[PDB]
RNA sequence: GUGUC
């Protein structure tokens, strides 16, 4: 029973799987900024804008 | 400058070109040393300056004399009358140029070591072989005819 | 301090090539060239000479010398 | 214990009356469950489990 | 460092020792290895019967 | 910047494991000193020294 | 793609060549003995007696010499540091002053007058160890790699730790248990430390200072200062709608009390003020130079002070009603303290004491004279100065009540365990807070510190952030003056605050100028001010160590020029681009265009913590944006000295990084170039140190490749039979026999022997011979005919080293033979015999002990992975894979995931590839080498590409199904061997106060049984063993008392009743009887009532 | 005041 | 009997101390001396 | 006071 560095290696088909997620996450998160600046984001909990 | 224990360890690491079949096995305990199961070896060297060397020198190879001690300085002295058994020089270190210690003007070293018979299970210095390994025979079998590239 | 006489893992005598390795590093030879020309082929008995410091040379300048 | 820098201590009972009291109460076979909940504390470690 | 819970409660014991522990999966669950150097120092008094 | 944000959380737990010991041992030695003589009798009744 | 210059890595060595790591410790001292030592002489310049105004002395010039020693009789020869380190002497040089004194009627000017000595640093300017060559460094028996920076006092190396403190001459506004409160601490050069605080309660401001009895209203303080009309008071406070609703109540309660004139307020204050000359003058001089002395008053004008108090009240008002609060965690405000100003305070206090008490030495002689002239150099002394200096350095008690301060634990002995522990201690910083559990903010890593203090470098244990280390690239600013700065600021167009009234400061456009906590005036359009000041600083006229910042929330510009600020160089960029180009660094590579002219050419500049607050810094050159102002040179300089030895720090986790940087100083190895000559108390050395294959650029910067503290060994990451449990590691018996991990211990045994005030003496008889044959006795076996042991011998347990026979008080002599105590069998290396400064013979002996690794020794992986050795396996086991290479140290693959250490496998891979190819691979932080070009290079040879190999098990002889991870790794051996961590005791010595085992192994004591282990025996319910190992084996005593009156008797006899009729005995621990005998003297008699156990 | 170089015989 | 031979640390001259003398060197002004190695026979292990 | 759990 042994462990090497070949055990933990990213797959080529895995690098583009998380690339899509990171791009969609960035595109979705960087919209709420100007959404708040314009005045939006209806709030369910009692809280402040930020 | 070298330690006495480190010097003894490095001297024990030195293998000896000798036939262990003729020698016996030592009994349970005795440190005086008999004639059949103990080999004597002497070593003696002191560092002295070179009177002829040069006016201004930095290289210590010619400035000082006998600054590096090798295994060839060790001399074998007979004990008893077993000198006629091995004719002249079948009892000598395998490698002659092995660094042992370094000396400077005003330094001296004199030692007398005992060589005995032992097995490699006791200490690593009694290993008669350096590398003992084996390998399984490989086999590479192709299945389908390949193309050029 | 001093080059070991034998190797730690296998037990091959590596203490008889230190001065030769030093003298071969000044003939415009690469470290690998000296290491594969001396006779070392495997890597367990190769880092004894490659990765080795020489402190006895600096310790002899402070050693007692006769006047 | 973590088995890297641990230094544990050891005691030796002197009287015969206490040598029998530490065998029935502070016994390794007897003390296998913990009074807190009741789970066995001595089952196995990583290597044996693997 | 008083006399109520410093001396009376403490009462440093004799016939004891402490040493670094090492693994040994060749003993039982209720066994422990003691060095001979410590075993030579420790003594246990007993009365001689028939 | 990512290494700094990662080592910021490592210091969050290293300063927390240093302080727990003090008040934990204090609450332990305060809780033992009040409950150390409560014993069960032979008629299925728990009583104190009185 | 953007033009990138891959050359800026050579700026850092050239910058460290000038100053940096430890050169600042010498800079603080070289500047102190050249600037401040004469400032103190000019401070205390004229002193005269009061008997008759005719006698006086004058201080012309003062200076120190070179390290000299005063021997038997006028013998001043240059001494070397090693001689002082071996003779238990102290490295110091005299201070020769040229003063003049008037005796009789004429004046006498005696040149070169010695007044005392003073210690000198090892690598200072006055020492001999400077500007030398390695060939000459070997002549004086000193390591050239020694960084220095410590003090040698009585043959020990003492270093003063840097201590951080809060900023003075500033206003803080923090919230406490009820609300918010502003405070101000004032401390200038002259000894006046004040702490005033303004608090808010019931909508009423109150000023608290320890000189006043109770609170004084702020409006009363205003009217007393000189501002009479209440309108301009509110004008100075602030003209706003919300600031008046909070300032009205105080105004009306001020109108309530009948105070409308300056005399009324002054009488009110003087009546309030208590002190242990009228009340009006008392209150006037108390408001003048007691409360705020950092704001000087020219004649009697309190205007600057009242505007200061008004802006303080405005800051408190703006803080009131909001959640804007100041914290003490900011490092832009925290200042550092080196050993320079501490020595300055010590020296000035000693000088003032020496001037003031000698003023009284000649004050009792003038009326009670015998002749016409009085000589003062014979009424002079040179022991108090030396005594005070040595005491303050060695003892560590910085107690200056003239300065109202007591500090302990400032100087510490230099760690000489390894080469990293010595350098890493020089960069250690101590905090002002004490080691308590309450702290959580200051211990927490602050976002403020960036590239100044190593985050990973911190000891794990109790202190988890109170001790911090400096970074590679940072500089400590010394103190300056502010003349030209104020002159240029006045010429730029800044306004005088004495002309405009309080209304204009409420204007948003108006900005206030602050210089070291001092209001210079009002400035408009502060952007031009900041730009011009920055341009003048880049020019070269003003010194580069002057900070300037601006804050818009309170609209104030700060100009900081005080000493003790953190400074690191930054590369300047101009609108898209770094000013430094390839042609500018090609000349640096050539040998010209060094750092100082780089600063003179306006290409790089220093920034502080508060100045980088208003600046944008780019990490790399591809992230440079249009608002970035500066460019950080390198990102790997953030790691410290102890964290620079970890391969791939970003790959590893922060707990492992901390563990490794903590264990790096405990790892044993070579000390320096002269380890045979120096004789220290305890020394750990290695036999054959190897060189790290995967080295770091920080290793090359410190030249760690000359003194490594570890060895390279083949590691096989796989489980073995049973002995790689959580942290256990398996060794190779053949490798241990060959000599892998051989250690040496060196112990010191020194003995001094002196004379007495009488003619009594000490003597060393020597060996003892018997009458049967001429042999030395077993007791004195190693002793030479002289009386001491000769080097090159072997000393066993409880044998005499040196015979020491001293008189009881012709005279009878008691022999005190020094006896060697040890479980091992030591060896003698050398013997030194010398004399100290007080004419006593000193004999030193160095004992050597060679040790080998065994089961119970602690090893590390230089990656935060420590473990004790498990089973020692011979060479028939430990399977080879193909060529015949056996695992040197078996590693367990089960500790990897939880610890989450990936840099270990990368380091193993890089080391294997390097030892195969034949070149060292770089593994620096935030860079180094990748795993894409190295694995494809491992294919050319013929091995597998990432990590795998085919192994053949040895105990069975069958191949392994799965593959094993093989490779060379740099391992290191640590301290705390099982040989010393092993103790046992049955019956030894006891204490005289209480019959109980003593503390410590050096006195052969026992173990302690505390309350937490007693709770485990109580929870079980065992009473026999609980009583057996607390009363029977610890202290069993038989006492006797009486039945008539409970009291401690003796010999079955009472002294109270004087009758032995009612007498009985019992068993009690000695501790309880001692407690009874102690309480009976406290008027507390424990009257005891006996009974039969049968009853 | 010192005294060295001695051997005591029993 | 035989004067105790001592070596210096600057000139390494083997001199002798007679009895209660100022501990110094007769060649240089160095105030520290060393000792010679014993002339006995000590056994060592080469294991 | 320092070091380890
Ligand atoms: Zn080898
Ligand atoms: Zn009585
Ligand atoms: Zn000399």
């Amino acid at each position: 029973f042994s462990i090497g560095i070949g055990d933990v290696t990213p797959g080529q088909g895995l690098l583009k799987a998380k690339y899509e997620l990171l791009n969609a996450g960035y595109k979705k998160c960087d919209e709420y900024i100007e959404a708040l600046n314009t005045g939006k984001l209806q709030q369910q909990p009692g809280c402040t804008a930020e | 400058i070298v330690q006495d224990e480190i010097l003894a360890h490095r001297l024990g690491l030195i293998p000896i070109h000798a036939d262990p079949r003729l020698f016996e096995y030592r009994n349970q305990g005795d440190e005086e040393g008999t004639e059949i199961d103990t080999l004597q070896f002497r070593l003696q060297v002191r560092c002295t300056r070179n009177p002829h060397a040069a006016k201004d020198s930095s290289d210590p190879n010619e400035l000082y004399v006998n600054h590096k001690v090798y295994t060839r300085h060790m001399t074998w002295i007979p004990l008893g009358n077993q000198a006629d058994l091995f004719p002249e020089g079948t009892i000598r270190p395998v490698h002659d140029d092995i660094l042992i210690a370094q000396l400077r003007p005003g330094q001296e070293i004199d030692l007398l070591m005992h060589c005995v018979k032992g097995i490699g299970k006791d200490h690593a210095k009694f290993s008669p072989v350096a590398t003992a390994s084996y390998r399984l025979l490989p086999d590479i079998t192709l299945l389908e005819p390949v193309e050029g590239e | 301090m001093i080059i070991p006489v034998r190797c730690f893992t296998c037990g091959k005598i590596v203490g008889n090539k230190w001065e030769a390795y030093l003298g071969l590093l000044q003939a415009e030879y690469t470290e690998g060239d000296a290491l594969d020309a001396l006779g070392l082929k495997r890597y367990c008995c190769r880092r004894m000479l490659l990765a080795h410091v020489d402190l006895i040379e600096k310790l002899l300048n402070y050693a007692p010398l006769e006047k | 214990a973590d088995f890297d820098g641990d230094e544990m201590n050891l005691h030796l009972p002197q009287t015969e009356e206490a040598k029998a009291e530490a065998l029935v109460l502070m016994g390794t076979k007897a003390n296998l469950v913990t009074p807190r909940n009741g789970e066995p504390l001595i089952a196995a470690i990583q290597d044996f489990l693997t | 460092q008083g006399r109520f819970r410093g001396n009376l409660s403490g009462k440093r014991v004799d016939f004891s020792g402490r040493t670094v522990i090492s693994p040994d999966p060749n003993l039982r669950i209720d066994e422990v290895a003691v060095p001979v150097h410590v075993a030579k120092i420790l003594t246990f008094p007993e009365k001689v019967n028939k | 910047t990512e290494f700094f944000f990662h080592t910021m959380a490592g210091r969050e737990g290293l300063v927390d494991t240093a302080v727990k010991t003090a008040e934990t041992g204090y609450m332990q030695r305060r809780l033992v000193k009040s409950l150390e003589d409560l014993c069960s009798q032979y008629d299925l009744t728990v009583r104190s020294s009185t | 793609p953007i033009p990138t210059v891959e050359e800026k890595w050579r700026l850092l060595p050239a910058f460290l060549k000038v100053k940096g790591l430890v050169k600042q410790h010498i800079d603080s001292f070289n500047y102190f003995i050249n600037v401040e030592i004469k400032k103190i002489m000019k401070a205390n310049e004229k002193v005269t007696s009061d008997a008759d105004p005719m006698w006086y002395l004058k201080y012309l010039n003062i200076y120190v010499g070179l390290p000299d020693v005063e021997e038997s009789f006028n013998v001043t020869r240059p001494v070397s540091p090693h001689e002082c380190r071996l003779r238990d002497m102290t490295y110091s040089a005299p201070i020769t002053v040229d003063i003049e004194y008037t005796r009789g009627s004429q004046r006498i000017i005696r040149n070169a007058l010695p007044i005392g000595r003073m210690p000198i640093m090892l690598r200072s300017s006055n020492c001999v160890l400077t500007g030398k060559t390695p060939a000459e460094f070997a002549k004086l028996n000193e390591c050239p790699l020694d960084p220095g920076g410590y003090f040698i006092v009585k043959g020990v190396e003492k270093v003063i730790l840097i201590q951080e403190q809060l900023s003075k001459n500033r206003i803080i506004v923090e919230a406490d248990r009820k609300g918010a409160v502003g405070a101000s601490v004032t401390s200038s050069t002259h000894e006046k430390k004040s702490r005033t605080n303004m608090a808010v309660k019931q909508g009423r401001f109150y000023l608290r200072h320890n000189t006043l009895s109770e609170d004084i209203p702020i409006v009363i303080i205003f009217k007393a200062m000189g501002v009479e009309s209440d309108q301009e008071i509110v004008q100075m406070i602030g003209t706003e709608e919300h600031v008046m609703a909070a300032f009205g109540p105080s105004l009306e309660e001020c109108q309530k009390a009948q105070i409308f004139t300056q005399m009324q307020a002054l009488k009110y204050i003087g009546n309030k003020v208590r002190r242990q000359k009228t009340k009006i003058e008392e209150a006037r001089e108390l408001l003048a130079s007691t409360i705020l002395t950092h704001v000087p008053v020219k004649e009697f004008n309190f205007r600057a002070k009242c505007i200061y108090t008004a802006v303080m009240v405005r800051r408190v008002i703006l803080a009131q009603g909001d959640n804007k609060v100041d914290d003490r965690d900011y490092y832009g405000n925290k200042r550092l303290e080196l050993a320079g100003q501490l020595l300055s305070l010590l020296f000035e206090d000693l000088f003032k004491k020496f001037n003031s008490e000698m003023k009284k030495i000649a004050d009792q002689v003038i009326p009670k004279q015998r002749a016409a002239q009085f000589d003062v150099v014979k009424h002079m002394r040179q022991d108090q100065i030396t005594n005070g200096m040595v005491n303050a350095i060695s003892t560590g008690n910085w107690s200056l009540k003239r300065f109202k301060m007591d500090r302990q634990g400032v100087t510490q002995v230099l760690s000489r365990l390894s080469y990293i522990s010595a350098l890493g201690m020089m960069t250690r910083i101590s905090s002002q807070f004490e080691k308590t559990r309450k702290v959580s903010g200051p211990r927490s890593l602050q976002p403020s510190q960036w590239g100044m203090l190593c985050p990973s470098d911190t000891p794990e244990g109790e202190a988890c952030g109170l001790v911090k280390n400096l970074a590679l690239m940072t500089h400590i600013t010394t103190d300056m003056e502010d003349g030209p700065i104020v002159k240029l600021a006045s010429n730029l167009g800044v306004e005088d605050v004495n002309l405009l009234c309080g209304e204009e400061l409420s204007y948003p456009n108006v900005f206030l100028v602050f210089l070291n906590g001092n209001i210079l005036g009002v400035i408009r359009d502060h952007k031009k001010l900041v730009n011009t000041f920055r341009l003048m600083r880049r020019a070269g006229y003003i010194n580069e160590f002057v900070s300037i910042s601006t804050n818009l929330t309170d609209r104030c510009v700060y100009i900081s020029s005080d000493g003790g600020r953190l400074c690191r160089p930054y590369i300047i960029v101009k609108k898209q681009k770094p000013a430094v180009t390839n042609k500018h660094m090609e000349e640096l590579a050539q040998g010209y265009r060094n750092f100082e002219d780089f600063l003179h050419e306006s290409l790089v500049e220093y920034l502080d913590v508060n100045e980088e607050n208003d600046c944008n810094i780019a990490l790399y050159e591809h992230t440079i944006n249009k608002d970035t102002t500066h460019l950080e040179i390198e990102p790997f300089t953030l790691l410290g000295v102890c964290a620079g030895l970890i391969p791939y720090p970003h790959h590893n986790q922060s707990p492992r990084n901390t563990y490794q940087c903590a264990m790096g100083k405990q790892a044993m190895g070579t000390i320096g170039y002269n380890q045979r000559n120096r004789i220290d108390t305890l020394m750990y050395l290695l036999a054959y140190p190897q060189k790290p294959m995967v080295k770091t650029k920080t290793i090359e910067l410190i030249e760690f490749e000359k003194l490594p503290a570890g060895q390279n060994a083949t590691v096989a990451v796989m489980s073995y039979s049973g002995y790689d449990i959580e942290d256990a590691l398996v060794l190779n018996k053949a490798s241990l026999d060959r000599g892998f991990g051989r250690c040496l211990v060196y112990k010191n045994a020194k003995c001094t022997l002196k004379r007495y005030t009488n003619q009594t003496f000490d003597k060393v008889m020597g060996p003892m011979l018997d009458a049967a044959t001429r042999k030395p006795i077993w007791r004195h076996e190693i002793l030479d005919a002289d009386g001491i042991c000769s080097p090159g011998e072997k000393v066993e347990n409880k044998q005499v080293l040196v015979n020491k026979s001293m008189p009881t008080v012709q005279p009878q002599y008691k022999d005190v033979p020094i006896t060697y105590k040890g479980a091992t069998d030591s060896y003698i290396e050398k013997v030194m015999i010398s004399s100290n400064a007080e004419d006593a013979f000193l004999i030193k002996m160095l004992l050597r002990q060679t040790r080998r690794p065994e089961i119970g020794d602690k090893f590390s992986s230089r990656h935060g992975q420590k473990g004790v050795c498990g089973l020692i396996v011979p060479q028939e086991d430990m399977p080879f894979c193909d060529s015949g290479i056996c695992p040197d140290i078996i590693m367990n693959p089960h500790g990897f995931p939880s610890r989450m250490t990936v840099g270990k496998l990368i380091e193993l891979l890089a080391g294997k590839a390097g030892v195969l190819d034949g070149r060292f691979h770089y593994g620096t932080a935030f860079g180094g080498s990748k795993v894409k070009d190295v694995c494809e290079d491992l294919v050319r040879h013929g091995y597998n590409y990432l990590g795998k190999d085919y192994v053949t098990s040895g105990i069975t002889g069958e191949p392994l199904e799965a593959y094993i991870y093989f490779g060379p790794v740099y391992y290191q051996k640590l301290k705390h061997m099982v040989l010393d961590k092993m103790h046992a005791r049955a019956r030894g010595p006891r204490a005289v106060l209480t019959r109980q085992p003593t503390e410590g192994r050096s006195r052969d004591g026992g173990l302690r049984l505390g309350e937490m282990e007693r709770d485990c025996l109580i929870g079980y319910g065992a009473s026999m063993l609980l009583l057996e190992r607390l009363m029977i084996s610890s202290d069993a005593f038989e006492v006797d008392v009486c039945g008539q009156c409970g009291l401690l008797g003796y010999s079955g006899w009472c002294h109270y009743c004087k009758s032995s009729c009612h007498v009985s005995s019992l068993r009690i621990p000695y501790a309880c009887k001692l407690l009874f005998q102690e309480l009976q003297s406290m008027n507390i008699i424990p009257r005891l009532k006996l009974s039969k156990y049968n009853e | 005041m010192w005294y060295l170089k001695g051997t005591v015989q029993s | 009997q035989q004067p105790m031979i001592y070596i210096c640390g600057e000139c390494h001259t083997e001199n002798e101390i007679k009895s209660r003398d100022p501990i110094r060197c007769r060649e240089c002004g160095y105030r520290i001396m060393y000792k010679k190695r014993t002339k006995r026979l000590v056994v060592f292990d080469a294991r």
